[PDB]
């Protein structure tokens, strides 16, 4: 009975931490992860078309 | 012939793929080299000095019949099959190596459930289904019914109903087979997906515990009522418990786990609330039967023990037909059972020095059902009642369902993993633990057959058009009239390995020992058991024995006429031993003896099928005497051909020997399941070499009976066996040091990918 | 009663996180990126195929140069890869079988298995004679080792099946810290480009960003109603994306504390084996359970293109560090290199 006390016990303490964390608003964070995307845009080969000799698996030398 | 060569052609293909040093060996054609090729002047020339043809007319017959059917081809193809020394190349290895290509066998689905075996009741089943995010779940289950007795939970998505897969079918078409089913009043085996730890928030009722909670490490689900909360939950009898209430109980005993309910610490021993209790096993209910002759939300994770891991596979068949085949290991139900009721049988025998070590034996077994298998045993522990069961034993099956009210061929075959029966720790408690560790897995693989049988789903003979009900019923008088021969094949190096040796003499003897036991069924129904159709009872001494399997109401009723009046059925044994590897640096007299041995079991084996192929021919002989014949002079033809072959390879004449390198195990394999044969393999360990021989047995039966197509025979042999399941087995054990056997044919060799 | 009062302050604390994210869900992540341009089509293909395995396929992670990539076998073999030329590097018999991770140091030194004989086992490379020799095999958990991941050459974090997951320094081979907070078996583990926080998830769909160095679970995250399988930080560390068995998709916050945007689509029923992102995180790669391997725009949540390559499931999927391409390693022991 003791460990399930100390084990409602750590819950308690670690939800009130969870608590008392602080959060910005999803506005905020959309924005961030847009602006990061969009500042990252255009050095991604996966969305974007990178040519045939600069990508290593297609006609690059390496 | 002509109608023959598929049948002979995967034949060809098992002989000519596994033997040692190969005659399909890549070779190099106007400076161009081809890979898996072989010269058609040696394959004639290997047929004749085979047996296969006599002349070399009819082994150009032969081969122009293969290229017309598709088994092998010209490597440029443009020549037909001559006595020439040109490459024709099988259609398994092209497709293997890659050398338009469309894929045939391919893997649909990969499923963990459990089988479900729920009696028929008045209006309905129990239970009634939906579609659900476009699958097929359960969307009720009435509370009380034999549905939740069997422990249907709702929203469980359900994969086969009596042994055909819904998952791939329309919603109104699994509806239908629903409703058929009932009203032609089949007993529903089903499939629903079932995962290993389960979060079940089981009401506390406040004055009484409507489930029975036994064990030691790890405590289980002894007992659960009809009907209750607990059953509505979903606590089903024979799970272990490993946490309570986010309290880790799988090293507590059962009061540990009790004592978390509110209604057991207001009263201990007193709390069982007058239910109708469903227990686990048949011998839990009997001893049971014999003794007793807001909301507060408890959640606790439990192992759903008796798990059943399958893979789903789907391919054109030969004859344009789509076809699915589901490979499901399953680790025996009845396994601590059978063998604690072994242990007590013989201690019956003997009432004395042995009387109480064997009930005391008895009493370990039926004290938990924790692992569910006896895995190998790492440490040599002192003589418990656990190394009495089969070691890693575990049951092979394949259903496989073709299209042909909606017509369909469902068939189900059976193929016993097992470790070999060892005693790792006075002769005679040996002899009788290796004794019940055999026929532990004869009788659960009998058991597996004879349901498959019972159920009109078991087709040894599918070459020939014949559908699986005619062709069950005619296996359940075959095997009432004959008897039953357990084909058993040994993988195990009695040249190499100590242990192996003394494990073959000791199988050897168990298996001289073993064929005069008796399978007499008789009829009891009890419903208050979880999902276990057969009931077995040993009776009887350590020479003669008799195992007693109790059926229920439509399994009995559909057994031939001559057992129903109680008679015996004898089982006869086969023991066809071969070294999956070669031997490289030829050993001492020490190891001459050992492969000395290992032919003279081989041999003896050979005259004990060749006995049971003179009764069986005995008893279509009566039969046919009292079209028949035109249609049965089919396989008979080829099945004395495979025991020429066999006759070849157990002994051959001098001049050549060892030609035919390991290919007794494909063969064997094929010539016990023509015959009608329980089909165990083992080995030492039960997980490598083991699963090569049932990869290469069931796409053998796939390409032989159920029309797989000759392209896909390699790639079916090792998706099974590298893609398919018997990984878990692995998964389970993982603390043995078995490896693969390197110095195997191609045939039983994992193709490394091009 | 203490227990039960304690426990209504538990939920007291709990009703008073859901209202605050509640509060601070002042839109939506599709309210925001709707009139972004959409991707449309991503058609990358097959550029290599690595295929050595002999079973199934468990786990594979790349290289920091973007060009090694070391894979799991189920029948116990880890073989690095060259992605260029297409040649096994290393080939390393393991110890015992049944693999589900493998771990690529940054510095390229070491590789780590784990499966579920419950050891960590962390391999060299780059040794004297050549040959690759177990280092260290970190012991101590009980359940199945399941995700394992590199901060650096001593320290190791490694998901367990006994709710734990584990810091482990490996020049003295022990534990510096131990993360317990889950209740179900920790499914997975994804370190941030930080390296100083990671998230990790587990059968009760929790998913908990924890903290290295205070070590203990910085928040938590549910939206699943089945076990996280796998779970990715979004290139910045201020996001994350978890792929459970209920064929969803989610992107959470770190910052938002919430749920972000999910991603599933009406013909997708199978469970998520693993997850990605790309180079710029526009992108979430899925390797489901239907073979495939779904490329979700992740800012629209669209199915913006799918990679059909396998005959078994994806069980584990990676982006290069350069983002160059993406190794679809599956169970029909295959490494697809699409790009």
């Amino acid at each position: 009975n003791t460990a399930s006390i100390a084990q409602a016990r750590k819950l308690v303490e670690q939800l009130k931490m969870e608590a008392n964390i602080d959060r910005i608003k999803v506005s905020k964070a959309a924005a961030d992860l847009m602006a990061y995307c969009e500042a990252h845009a255009k050095e991604d080969p996966l969305l974007t078309p990178v040519p045939a000799s600069e990508n290593p698996f297609r006609e690059k030398k390496f | 012939e002509l109608e023959d060569i598929m049948s002979k052609g995967v034949r060809l293909y098992c002989r000519l793929h596994s033997l040692y040093t190969p005659v399909i060996k890549d070779r190099d054609y106007h400076l161009k080299t081809y890979k898996s090729v072989l010269p058609g002047s040696k394959l004639v020339d290997w047929l004749l000095a085979q047996g296969d043809c006599q002349t070399r007319e009819e082994a150009v017959a032969l081969g122009v019949g293969l290229c017309n059917n598709g088994f092998m081809h010209h490597v440029l193809e443009k020549s037909e099959f001559r006595d020439e020394s040109q490459y024709f190349r099988f259609h398994a290895d092209e497709e293997m190596e890659g050398t338009q290509l469309r894929n045939d066998f391919k893997l649909v689905e990969n499923i963990l459930a459990k089988r479900l075996l729920i009696l028929p009741q008045e209006e309905d089943y129990g239970f009634d289904i939906e579609e659900k995010n476009k699958a097929v779940v359960v969307k009720s289950v009435q509370r009380g019914s034999l549905a939740e007795v069997a422990g249907l939970q709702v929203g469980r998505k359900i994969y086969s109903i009596n042994e055909d897969l819904v998952f791939l079918r329309p919603f109104s078409e699994v509806e239908s087979i629903l409703n058929q089913s009932f009203c032609s009043r089949r007993p529903l085996r089903l499939l629903v997906a079932t995962k290993a730890k389960e979060i079940i928030k089981i009401p506390d009722q406040p004055d009484t515990l409507c489930f029975q909670i036994r064990g030691a490490a790890p405590p289980y689900v002894y007992a659960v009522g009809r009907g209750s909360e607990a059953m509505a939950a979903g606590l089903c009898a024979g799970q272990c418990i490993l946490k309570v209430n986010g309290s880790n109980v799988m090293n507590d005993g059962a009061p540990e786990v009790l004592e978390h309910f509110q209604a057991f610490r207001s009263r201990r021993e007193e709390a069982l609330g007058l239910y109708q209790w469903i227990y686990h096993t048949h011998e839990d209910a009997q001893e049971a039967r014999a003794s007793q002759e807001d909301s507060p939300m408890v959640t606790l994770t439990v192992d759903n023990v008796h798990l059943e891991h399958g893979v789903v596979y789907e391919y054109v068949s030969t004859a344009g037909v789509r076809c699915h085949v589901l490979e499901k290991i399953v680790e025996p139900r009845g396994c601590f059972g059978l063998t604690a009721k072994i242990l007590e049988a013989f201690a019956a025998n003997d009432s004395g020095q042995r009387i109480a070590c064997y009930q005391e034996f008895a009493a370990q077994l039926k004290s938990r059902v924790s692992p569910p298998f006896k895995q190998a045993p790492l440490e040599p522990h002192p003589l418990c009642g656990l190394d009495f069961c089969p070691t890693n034993c575990h049951i092979n099956l394949m259903e496989v369902s073709y299209p042909k009210l909606n017509p369909m061929s469902y068939t189900q075959h059976c193929i016993t993993t097992m470790a070999a029966p060892s005693w790792k720790c006075e002769l005679q408690l040996r002899r009788d633990a290796i004794f019940c560790q055999a026929l532990v897995a004869a009788v659960c693989t009998f058991s597996e057959q004879l349901l498959a049988a019972l159920g009109y789903r078991y087709n040894n003979n599918g070459e020939y058009e014949e559908s699986s009900r005619d062709a069950s019923r005619k296996w359940l008088e075959q095997v009432a009239a004959t008897g039953v021969l357990l084909h058993c094949q040994s993988l195990l190096s009695p040249a190499t390995v100590k242990e192996e040796r003394t494990m073959l003499e000791d199988i050897w003897v168990t298996l001289s020992e073993l064929d005069n036991v008796t399978f007499s069924f008789k009829q009891l129904d009890e419903n208050y058991v979880a999902n276990t159709n057969v009931f077995y009872h040993i009776e009887g001494s350590r020479q003669a024995l008799k195992v007693i399997f109790y059926l229920d109401s439509y399994h009995f009723s559909k057994l031939p006429s001559r057992l129903e009046g109680g008679a015996s059925l004898r089982l006869h044994t086969a023991l066809f031993t071969k070294v999956l590897e070669n031997v490289e640096g030829l050993p001492s007299p020490g190891s001459q003896a050992a492969e000395d041995l290992q032919q003279d079991i081989n041999a003896q084996s050979l005259e004990k099928v060749q006995q049971y192929y003179r009764k069986l021919r005995a008893f279509y002989l009566e039969r046919s005497n009292l079209v028949k014949i035109d249609q049965l002079i089919r396989p008979i033809n080829a099945l004395d051909e495979l025991c020429r072959l066999m006759k070849s390879f157990v002994h051959p004449k001098p001049g050549a020997a060892g030609s035919v390198g390991a290919g007794l195990i494909p063969i064997s394999s094929e010539l016990c399941y023509r015959l009608g044969a329980c089909q165990m393999v083992m080995c030492g360990t039960g997980m490598q070499r083991s699963t090569l021989s049932v990869s290469l047995e069931q796409a053998a039966i796939l390409a032989r009976s159920h029309g797989l197509l000759p392209k896909c025979i390699m790639q079916a042999t090792d998706i099974m066996r590298k893609q398919g399941p018997r990984v878990e087995i692995l998964a389970k054990n993982l603390r043995v040091k078995d490896q693969m056997p390197q110095g195997a044919p191609r045939l039983y060799r994992l193709c490394q990918p091009p | 009663s203490e227990l039960d009062q304690l426990r209504q302050e538990a939920e007291q604390l709990k009703n008073q996180i859901r209202d605050a994210r509640k509060a601070c869900a002042d839109a939506t992540l599709s309210q925001i990126t709707n009139n972004i341009d959409p991707v449309g089509r991503i058609q990358m293909r097959t550029r290599r195929t690595l295929r050595g395995h002999l079973a199934k396929i468990y786990a594979m992670h790349w290289g920091t140069d973007s060009r090694l990539l070391v894979s799991a076998s189920q029948d116990g073999k880890l073989i690095i890869w060259d992605s260029y030329t297409t040649n096994k590097v290393h080939a390393i018999p393991l110890r015992s079988s049944w693999v589900m991770t493998c771990a690529y140091a940054p510095s390229g030194n070491y590789v780590a298995c784990g499966g579920l004989d419950n050891i960590c086992s962390i391999y060299n490379l780059k040794t004297r004679e050549g040959n690759v020799r177990v280092s260290r095999e970190l012991a101590g958990h009980t359940g199945y080792l399941s995700c394992c991941r590199f901060l650096d050459d001593n320290q190791i974090v490694t998901s367990s099946g006994d709710t734990t997951c584990a810091l482990w320094d490996i020049e003295t081979g022990q534990q510096t810290t131990t993360f317990t907070g889950h209740t179900g078996d920790v499914m997975s583990l994804s370190l941030a480009p930080d390296t100083r926080l990671f998230v990790s998830g587990a059968c009760d769909a929790s998913a908990k960003l924890w903290d290295v160095r205070e070590g203990m679970c910085r928040q938590t995250f549910t939206g699943h109603e089945s076990d996280i399988n796998a779970i990715c930080f979004f290139p910045n560390g201020n996001a994350f994306a978890t792929g459970s068995d209920d064929a969803t998709c989610r992107l959470f916050d770190l910052r938002a504390d919430q749920e972000l945007m999910t991603y599933s689509h009406d013909n997708i029923i199978c469970g998520i084996t693993s997850v990605s992102f790309s180079k710029s995180g526009r992108l979430l790669l899925a390797g489901y359970d239907d073979f495939n391997c779904n490329v979700w725009d992740a800012l629209k949540a669209d199915r913006a293109g799918v990679l059909a390559g396998h005959d078994n499931r994806v069980s584990c999927l990676g982006v290069t560090d350069d983002g160059m391409a993406v190794a679809t390693g599956s169970w029909d022991s295959f490494l697809k290199i699409w790009n």
